[PDB]
């Protein structure tokens, strides 16, 4: 998952 | 065997009891399961069980029946067939609930010069059709449990008539197993061929086989004996032959539950 | 570990053989099928097999919903002579022919149950009124329980009993049912009584239909339309479509082979000859 | 809780899978997985006390 | 490595020539096309090239759900002569024309099958009556298994058969299929015959049609209003809409250039002139 | 179970994903992927046992 | 073998044929060689032959004949037998030359109460001797070539006289082998008996034999199979009696060299 | 989610 | 999770 969620 | 041993060859002993056979084709195991008792984890009546042991786990005779070539086939039911076989059917009637396996002898010699093929089939659960065409799962409880002596195919299925007082019976016909299928297909029950040229014995090795772990004997069936010439008797050129088939079971690990007195059934 | 999808056994190359080892001959009084290959016989090439056996696994076999039951309801006014309509059917897989044939190949069996209801209406008369949109009620009633007399009475109210209530026009119902049995399994087929005649008590007292064991299994579904009537008449029918899930079986058994009569096996005249006519020397 | 498994691909366009999740507390309503195993027929086609060599006489 | 969609190969500069090499001249006899790119016989600058060849990719020709048949039911009450109608169809991609063309680019082709299903209904009659909402069963009947007879007999059961139970107004009714073919790729052409007719054996024995395989290839959809019949007639229709997804084909070939005359190849009298007048010095 | 995969970006408003997860069994339940791959004409444009430099005669 | 097995029963199999048998006396393989092809150090013609393997490798059954009271012998010829069975004489006739090996399975089953033998006979190079007095080694290739039927043994010669219009045929008489040798002494070529007490079939396993590598099949014949009634038939009582003989054989690493156009050989 | 997770 | 979400 960590990567997949990207976020901003 | 270099030192002797055969497959033909077959010593069976059971209590006070032993058979031998020299033209044996073999024993069957239905459904590789060899009978048992019933395992803890399975167990359902809290109470300690009776199990008779060599009284009632030994090789019963029952009565020798003739196969002719007009001869359609016979019939019997388990435990029903050994229900006054010494100290087994007197368990059996003391007794709400039992369990047993068997061991199945069928014996029937000839001679290198007769000819003919029994089936012998073990059917779990055997129901047979009725007689009647006017009402259905109508055979009587006496009609439907001969005892020892079993009972027959017919070739014809002929339908009673007598509708004030209906003969209240099984109408079992031989092709269809007297069960609506075909009896060519039979064979996906446990079975052996009596074939006169190769063995003169069927021996069938009968688990306890049930939707339930233990059950009532006396209402119940567990399996149905079924012999039907595959191919008729036939003997040098006579048009009367005959030989006796004679069928010899063995209860098997029998177990039973809830006693009280004696179960005295309306038989007739 | 062999799982019903995987491929089956590949044919292995085999040559000319001239020894002793005889796989032909064999001799069926046994009881035992000849396990025999093609190799065996005749002059095989290697071949990488990739059939596979997943679509006659149990499970697949059954994956069905099978009609095992129509109810008519309808919705007309309760008057004196004639009531509104509900209905109530004892919860079997005998009353059509297909799904029965198949459960029969086996004799004793255990599944959970999806049961999926189709629901469908219809204007009875050639009127012009109209109806508003229905909604039915579906109850199960357990043996024990009050069965329903009228399309309104007390025993709706379902307070225990499990009930569906279904709008017409949506998606068909459907719920899941546990294996429910008495036994530890069910009996296709059961060869025997559920009464023994005792010679001291009367022959009257000791009887009891052949094959059947509990004179109620299952219970009944009762089914009903919710709605007060409309002065036009609609009738409405409710199909059961019935498939077992996770399904095991038991004591295989030749197929059904002539018509079935009543729910033993029982067969009637005039419907024994099912093959056909076909020389024995001709293709 | 959920459940990750590989369809066996029948006709094509790495492995590929597909997800479940159980949303009820009855095994009861649980979908069919159809991941079932196969067993040999011996039981019914062999069920003879002594085991059979078919390159050898069935009755010796 | 390269996909579909990645852009295609730029041009590159190219400048004066006076040499042997001579890319313009050769001979088509071979059976090959010559590769040449622009720079070959002009002087071009640089391009970066950004086009794709995304959309003109097999899937991507075919991934379009196309009309493959309109089936006609009814719910009219069966009388003595004319009895309520339920429809049958062979499935087919050849009743129609456009996905039939475009199939038939190719030889063989393999696919999953997608297949769509839009119901529409209306009165016909100049009544005033009324209908409660419909429900039809789309059943499966694959070449082997009973084809009913009546819209309500046995067949309908379904025990087996795959059948959809589809709502009128709902959202058009969906399933896919896999590759069913009992070949390794369907066969969009067949040049053969499903019979060898036999010297010894008399003629109308051995014959059969040209370029047809199984009588009997893929079975048929049999469709019926589950609804009794109101008093007021209601007609309708159900369009199949087909999608081959996952597709691959083999063997190209010239398209269909005069119009389809039955399932095969054949062509019709006066269908043969395609193409119109135009004069060659005419721009 | 879930895939993601990049979307070739038409019109614009870092890489832009979509997501994917498959509900079914069986693969011809799947959607189209459209992840496909292109080959070179040339078992169709040039069949030729001998393989040819555009450059140089055609014949010789 | 203590696990079963026995000399008297066996399975044959070449090609989509296969042969049972379970009274047998043994095989035999023909100066202890077993069929082979021809190797490079022996190879003469330099063309790739042909080797048609399964498709020709295989169990031809000939037409079945019958033994009785009065039977003198049957003979046959190979590759001749055999020109007319499938692949083999296909292969045969479309090329100039061509080599085999065979098996041969000579079947003739009776009962218990039935008495005889047969002697079964693999000579090399078969010559038999003619019908005339007036001239030798005059037989015409139409009267030494009877195909798949063959011929037989006579007790006694009798010249062809119409000198005019000559017979042009063998004249075997079996004491003396048709060749002029006393039949007693055969047994030095390889053999087998069947002798009905004892055995149903005769097996012989035949090498390719000549004083070439490879030859013409259609003008040269390498084998003769001699079948003669040793101890003749007899059976109960009945001055009559009856029983088949069967032959079975199978080409074996056969292969061909020089293909042309098929060769139509006049035959009658 | 690691656990959770099981895979087939 | 990590993998699962298989990423092209
Ligand atoms: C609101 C809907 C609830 C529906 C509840 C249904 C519960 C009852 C399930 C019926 C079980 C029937 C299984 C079939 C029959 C048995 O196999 C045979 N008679 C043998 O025992
Ligand atoms: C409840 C709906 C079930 C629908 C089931 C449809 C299964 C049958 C699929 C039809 C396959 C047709 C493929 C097209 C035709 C063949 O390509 C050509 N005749 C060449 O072989
Ligand atoms: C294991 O299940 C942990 C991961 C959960 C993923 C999201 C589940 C999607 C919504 C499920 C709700 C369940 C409904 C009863
Ligand atoms: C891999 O799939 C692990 C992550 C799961 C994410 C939630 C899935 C959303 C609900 C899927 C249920 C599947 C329905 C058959």
């Amino acid at each position: 998952a960590a990567a997949a969620s990207s976020s901003t | 065997e270099a030192c002797g041993y055969s497959d033909r060859v077959l010593q069976l002993t059971l209590g006070n009891s032993t058979i031998t056979t020299q033209e044996a084709a073999n024993s069957v195991v239905a459904y590789g399961r060899w009978p048992e008792y019933l395992r803890d984890s399975e167990a359902n009546p809290v109470d300690q069980p009776t199990e008779p042991d060599v009284a009632a786990c030994r090789f019963y005779t029952l009565d020798t029946v003739s196969w002719t070539k007009e001869s359609r086939g016979w019939w019997w039911k388990l435990p029903d067939a050994l229900r006054d076989m010494g100290l087994f059917g007197q368990n059996m009637y003391y007794h709400y609930l039992g369990r047993s396996g068997y061991t199945v002898h069928v014996q029937c010699n000839a001679s290198k010069f007769h000819q003919g093929a029994l089936g012998v089939f073990a059917v779990p659960e055997m129901c047979l059709a009725g007689d009647s065409n006017t009402t259905t799962m109508h055979t009587s409880y006496q009609n439907a449990n001969p005892g020892e002596k079993g009972g027959t195919f017919t070739g014809t299925f002929t339908p009673d008539n007598n509708q004030t007082s209906p003969a209240r019976r099984f109408c079992p016909v031989d092709y269809l197993l007297g069960n609506g299928t075909l009896l060519g297909n039979a064979f996906v029950f446990p079975h052996q061929i009596i074939n006169l040229r190769t063995n003169n014995c069927a021996t069938l090795v009968l688990p306890y086989v049930n939707s339930l772990s233990i059950d009532s004997m006396v209402k119940h069936n567990n399996w149905g004996i079924a012999i039907l010439p595959l191919a008729p008797l036939n003997f040098a050129s006579e048009s009367s032959p005959e030989i006796p088939i004679t069928l010899t079971i063995a209860p098997m690990c029998c177990e039973f539950n809830g006693l009280r007195n004696i179960t005295l059934p309306r038989l007739q | 570990a062999a799982t019903s999808r995987d491929a089956l056994p590949n044919t292995e190359a085999s040559g000319p053989t001239h020894s002793k080892e005889i796989p032909a001959l064999t001799a069926v009084e046994t009881g035992a099928t000849n396990p025999l290959v093609p190799s065996d016989t005749v002059q095989t090439r290697h071949v990488v097999q990739h059939r596979s056996r997943s679509e006659s696994s149990i499970e697949s076999f059954f994956a069905r919903g099978a009609c095992v039951t129509i109810m008519t309801v309808d919705n007309s006014a309760s008057t004196t002579n004639k009531d509104k309509l509900f209905a109530v059917w004892k919860i079997t897989y005998k009353d059509t022919v297909q799904l029965r044939r198949k459960l029969e190949f086996f004799t004793y069996s255990r599944f959970d149950m999806e049961l999926t209801f189709v629901v469908t209406a219809n204007f009875t008369e050639t009127n012009n009124g109209h109806a508003l949109n229905q909604v039915y009620q579906i109850m199960y009633v357990p043996p024990g329980a009050p069965v329903p007399e009228k399309w309104d009475d007390y025993t709706w109210q379902t307070s225990s009993n499990p009930s569906i209530f279904y709008t017409y026009g949506t998606a068909p119902a459907r719920i899941s049912v546990p294996y429910v049995g008495i036994s530890n399994a069910y009996s296709h087929f059961y060869d025997g009584f559920s009464k023994v005649p005792l010679k001291d008590q009367s022959a009257a007292l000791g009887d009891s239909l052949y094959g059947a064991a509990s004179l109620n299994d299952f219970g009944i579904l009762a089914v009903r339309v919710v709605n007060d009537h409309n002065p036009t008449k609609v009738t409405s029918k409710i199909r059961v479509y019935l498939k077992p899930k996770h399904i095991r079986v038991w004591c295989p058994r030749p197929p059904r082979a002539v018509a079935y009569y009543g729910p033993g096996v029982d067969y009637k005249d005039g419907t024994l000859t099912p093959l056909s006519t076909k020389d024995l020397t001709t293709y | 809780g959920a459940q990750v498994s590989s369809q066996k691909v029948g006709a094509h366009e790495s492995t590929i899978n597909y997800t479940t999740i159980n949303y009820y507390r009855d095994s009861a309503s649980n979908a069919a997985s159809k991941q079932d195993f196969s067993q040999d027929p011996s039981k019914f086609t062999e069920p003879i006390k002594d085991v059979l060599i078919k390159t050898a006489p069935m009755l010796n």
